[PDB]
């Protein structure tokens, strides 16, 4: 499989972006979060990143702190995600579902195990938040061995060693920070940039594509819908398929 | 690129977000630089002395020891100025962070007692402070709480996740990844990301410097072992690292057991946890069977930190030093007799390595051996939990 | 006869009942010998060195008297073991009383400092320690009471009386009269009959003499003044005794004014009082019109002795040393400012020192001067009053 | 004056101690007191010990104590004990009455007019109990200036110096506590010795005089009486006069 470059391929032949949506996996239950996934997918997004519920997510904002907790009162567990992603890519066979790790959670039953399970399930890729490029070397030799990208952030004070690296160290995209910096990228023929961090309206879509982003990710936005809906699941449902597809027409040319 | 090695063995590491690496390199070249330079030297030197107090007694401990073939000093921690040994290494980071020009301090605290060192040390050097402290420790430490603020810090309580010290870490960091230009994170104990286990354990080695002249000067000869606690590491880290090339001298640390290893309710991951990644660091830790992160229990919070330093769980795989584990009942004990026999209240994190060198004692009385416990701290702060707890079994 | 003068000018003297006075005779025949013996001194220092943490630092505050002509050291009894000055003379006191061969210690104690004072250097030196505290202090001091009984001390409340240290002090001397030949009054002040204002003197003398080095090495000359609180009058004597003879050296002795002294609620004896002839000696002293011995009140409970050491009474009569008074919420603003501005909390006694040498600075900003203050203890247990006071009125 | 004189010639005359009691002054209260005081006399005391309620009686037992609180309690002050004293002796010519005091009550409003206002109120000894006789000069000077015997305790242990001291300096009797020294202090010539301390049976009384002791002094057992009948002071009167008169049997030849 090669999801994304599939993706970027015909999403290139339609001068179109990415519109990648983050969410919790088990927020705020299992089956109403696989409810959620779908709705996102009817509704336009071309790939899903998804977290994985863990005890202290350091490098998540509150929005997201609190999906995790929504997840944890549920009794989500790990392998329960795992059970989720096969049932998500068993409906869904190209669209590139791409996993935000800590590196516990990796680590814990040994590496290669990890990143085996994911390829089992169908996973595209993996962004461990907590392992910076410097030391990631087993991680992404694991992640290669089993057929998955991955993916790394690239800061917006990135020098040129670490753009170096980064390029030549990720697969599938590049996670690029909230114009100089996706030049330099696709000079050392990187992955393609997604744009992330407090993309929140159509209007920041639009933004990032014509810098010369291959699309754009959005989460917080995404979730804050979750939780302001929790007691009317149906109007949950609706008013995230109107927000992904009014963020996703933005993507198109 | 780092300057030094971020790993012990397979531990340690810098296992942080990208975009708080800048900030680990520039805090590790200010460190290498700052280390050879004579003034800086000089002037952490000068703190240590004509404000904190060092170096600080050597204790022989005859009143305990009579009648055995032990020989019991003990390293008055407790003596220096905060009454911890916790201020020698604040002062040596807030110097640092004066070197590289950052005018605010931001630090983590469970129990309080990193809190107050943090802030006694701003307010010293002139730097805006500003403390995290989980929302369940910011009620149960409330002494501490007010300490921090009568010297001009600012406590913020945290309320995410289970509002305790993992989540003050956490909040620490996230501020930091968006300040250190103008911010030093001051970490309070010899873990965390490279080279916070580097900076810390240089920042106390004075501990084991003095404790080396001074029973040189005393006995003439070395330590047959050198005993500490273990919360974090720090404090036993300063004990040992002047001894490592020793290799005669044992090196023993002790984890807090709690009510016992066998109940799972200790703080006594080196020994009795599972090598994780979590706090920047690889370590053995206090975890699920799924990985997720849990708490340390000890009757002294200062010994809660649910990790370790990696070069105690570098230390303890070669062999060079040993680890053990003392019970909540076994540091009572040793806090009552250090008290009624020597009348020096020790801290109940210092009363953990106090016991085990009773339990040494005690067990092989004709035994000749010559031992220094580091006496971390002083227990005032602890006289009214050992209170309840005398009343509440009768007493 | 005695062998040394027991009077200060008209102060001081032996006013006890005649069965008292061997006791008085043999205690003072033990000092003279042992004054006059290398091994005792020698045996002394050692203590203070190797457990009390002696030399104590002498630390600058140039964040308080930035923008000044005034210099200010610190002299930082709050780093000696016990948290303050006390630690010294028990130590020597415990000597004496076995040099004598004396098996057991009698204290008073009003606040708990000295009761904890004479249970440490008795539980060290292996004495049986029995504690006289007024009722109701051992009511409002319970974290001192339940430290003398965890160091092996038997406190003993007094309900005779008011129930507080005037009758605490009777109860101990009652005792002594008739235990004597076994049993030492370890008296907490420099106050009471010959020889104990000698003796204390002499056994605190090692904060001046230390002091004087110190600020020789640091700035290559005397002291303009030295400041230190006065309650019974032991840690200002102390200060004071190796400068008596340096003439240019101001001596400035603190008082307690409580409330104010036109309140009438102070502990201001020595310059509010009357002379009268009680606690063995002839000293100036709180007291009704018709001779009825009264309390000093301040916010510092270690300050409320209601008279004050015949020397005190004696250099100020001649003009060596002078004395002044400062309030509680001038305590209070000292305590707050040393606290924020150099890491350090200072005990309330204490702060009275401070907050006079504050005054020195701020009224005359462009004056040079060279000023120690005797920071006799550190406010860990004045935490709680501070946070009271400061939360009734505000904050 | 030399009340103290003619009592002891005219007690030696009938082959007889002495037998003193301590109370003290204002206990339970003024009327009371003098009430007391006169069945004390009435009862056959030979001689009178007097305290003057003081804030901090370092060298009286709980008895004692308890009754100078009683006396506080019932507002009593030193200038109304001198104004007691002088209506007992205005009642009582030739009785001796001794005052035991504490040093700052004498010291307080100057030493000679303290012993002054003993002359003109016709007390005739003075015990100043926290004053040892090696820093008794003002005070015995004083006293004699104002023909009042100043009193000194000779303690059970007493050297022979303590003893040369107290026979040199006392006047009007020795106050031993409780025979080598009764024979030392005749030794010297010393005011005849009055025994004091536990004295609570007629055979102490006895006891006292047979081992050459002038009289005995009692305290403790006669407030004691007072303390116990405070509810009663009409049977609290017959009580003191019941033992008072069984004390100074004990003494008759
Ligand atoms: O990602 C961050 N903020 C917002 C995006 O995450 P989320 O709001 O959960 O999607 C974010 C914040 C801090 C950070 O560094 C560290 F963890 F070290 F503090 C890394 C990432
Ligand atoms: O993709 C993420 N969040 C969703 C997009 O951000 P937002 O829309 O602001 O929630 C996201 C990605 C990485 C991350 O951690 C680290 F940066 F450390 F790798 C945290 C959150
Ligand atoms: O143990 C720690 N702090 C000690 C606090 O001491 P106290 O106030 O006595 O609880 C501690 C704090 C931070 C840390 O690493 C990281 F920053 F990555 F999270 C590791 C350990
Ligand atoms: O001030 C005194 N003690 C200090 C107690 O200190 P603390 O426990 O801090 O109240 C003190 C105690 C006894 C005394 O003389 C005498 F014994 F004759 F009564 C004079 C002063
Ligand atoms: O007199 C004593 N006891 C009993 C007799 O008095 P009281 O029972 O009041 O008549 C007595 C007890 C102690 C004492 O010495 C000192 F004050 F220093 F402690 C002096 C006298
Ligand atoms: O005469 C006194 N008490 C009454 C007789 O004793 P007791 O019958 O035991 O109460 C009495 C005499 C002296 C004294 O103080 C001191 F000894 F210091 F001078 C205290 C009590
Ligand atoms: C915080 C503390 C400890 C534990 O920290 P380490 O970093 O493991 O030394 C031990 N003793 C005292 C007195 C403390 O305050
Ligand atoms: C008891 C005490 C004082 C007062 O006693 P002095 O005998 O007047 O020195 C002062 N400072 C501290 C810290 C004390 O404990
Ligand atoms: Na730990
Ligand atoms: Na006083």
């Amino acid at each position: 499989m090669e999801r994304y470059e599939n993706l970027f391929a015909q999403l290139n032949d339609r001068r179109e972006g990415a519109f990648v949506p983050f969410v919790t996996l088990g927020d705020p239950g299992i089956e109403q979060s696989l409810k959620i996934i779908d709705t996102l997918i009817d509704a336009g997004a071309d790939a899903l990143e998804l977290g994985v519920p863990f005890s202290d997510p350091l490098a998540d904002g509150p929005t997201i702190q609190n999906a995790n907790l929504r997840a944890f009162a549920a009794g989500v567990t790990p392998a329960q995600c795992f059970e989720m992603l096969a049932l998500i890519r068993e409906k869904h066979p190209t669209i590139p579902i791409g996993l935000l790790m800590y590196a516990n959670l990796v680590f814990n039953n040994g590496i290669d195990a990890f990143y085996a399970r994911c390829e089992q399930v169908g996973v595209d890729s993996v962004l461990v938040a907590d392992v910076p490029v410097e030391e990631s070397a087993p991680f992404r030799q694991a992640a290669l061995r089993h057929n998955i990208a991955p993916i790394f952030i690239c800061p917006p004070n990135a020098d040129d060693d670490l753009l170096r690296q980064v390029a030549s160290y990720g697969r599938g995209y590049t996670y690029l920070l909230s114009h100089h910096l996706i030049e330099k990228l696709k000079e050392y023929h990187a992955a393609p940039a997604l744009q992330g961090f407090g993309i929140s309206s159509p209007e920041q879509v639009s933004a990032a594509v014509r810098a010369g982003a291959a699309g754009a990710i959005s989460g917080s936005a995404i979730v804050k819908i979750i939780e302001k809906n929790l007691a009317s699941p149906k109007q949950m449902l609706a008013e995230l398929r109107s927000f992904v597809s009014a963020m996703k027409a933005a993507s198109r040319a | 690129t780092t300057l030094l090695n971020p790993y012990f063995g397979e531990f340690g590491g810098m296992y942080v977000p990208q975009i708080l690496m800048p900030a680990l390199n520039q805090l590790e070249e200010a460190f290498v630089s700052a280390q050879k330079d004579p003034e800086f030297q000089a002037q952490f030197a000068d703190l240590l002395k004509n404000y904190a107090g060092r170096p600080t007694a050597l204790t022989k401990c005859q009143n305990i020891t009579a009648g055995t073939r032990t020989t019991l000093y003990l390293k008055r921690e407790d003596l220096l100025h905060g009454g911890a040994h916790k201020t020698n290494q604040v002062l040596g980071q807030a110097l640092l962070a004066k070197r590289m020009g950052k005018s605010e301090i931001i630090a983590e605290t469970g129990a309080g007692q990193h809190g107050v060192a943090s802030a006694l040390a701003s307010a010293l050097l002139g730097l805006k402070c500003r403390i995290y402290m989980g929302a369940k420790d910011v009620e149960r430490q409330s002494p501490n709480v007010f300490r921090m603020r009568l010297m001009g810090a600012e406590v913020i309580p945290v309320h995410s996740g289970s509002a305790t010290l993992k989540d003050a870490c956490n909040e620490a960091l996230r501020d930091w990844s968006g300040s250190y230009e103008t911010a030093h994170y001051m970490l309070g104990t010899a873990a965390g990301p490279h080279p916070y286990p580097t900076i810390v354990r240089e920042f106390q080695r004075m501990i084991g410097e003095e404790t080396k002249a001074q029973i040189l000067d005393k006995e003439g000869r070395l330590p047959d072992a050198v005993i500490a606690c273990v919360g974090g590491g720090s404090n036993a880290i300063g004990m040992f690292a002047d001894f490592i090339n020793d290799t005669s001298v044992g090196l023993i640390g002790v984890e807090p057991g709690g009510h016992g290893i066998e109940t799972g309710e200790h703080g006594a991951p080196l020994k009795h946890g599972r090598v994780g990644i979590y706090f920047g660091m690889k370590a053995p830790m206090m975890q699920t069977a799924d990985g997720q992160i849990e708490e340390s229990y000890s009757i002294s919070a200062g010994l809660d930190f649910p990790s370790v330093g990696p070069q105690h769980a570098y230390l303890n795989s070669i062999g060079r030093a040993d680890y053990v584990s003392i019970t909540d009942d076994e540091a009572l004990e040793a806090f009552k007799t250090l008290c009624r026999h020597e009348g020096i209240i020790p801290a109940l994190e210092s009363s953990h390595a106090l016991a085990h060198a009773l339990k040494m004692m005690r067990e092989q009385p004709e035994k000749e051996q010559l031992l220094v416990v580091n006496l971390s701290g002083r227990g005032d702060k602890d006289i009214f939990t050992v209170h309840d707890i005398l009343k509440a079994r009768g007493e």
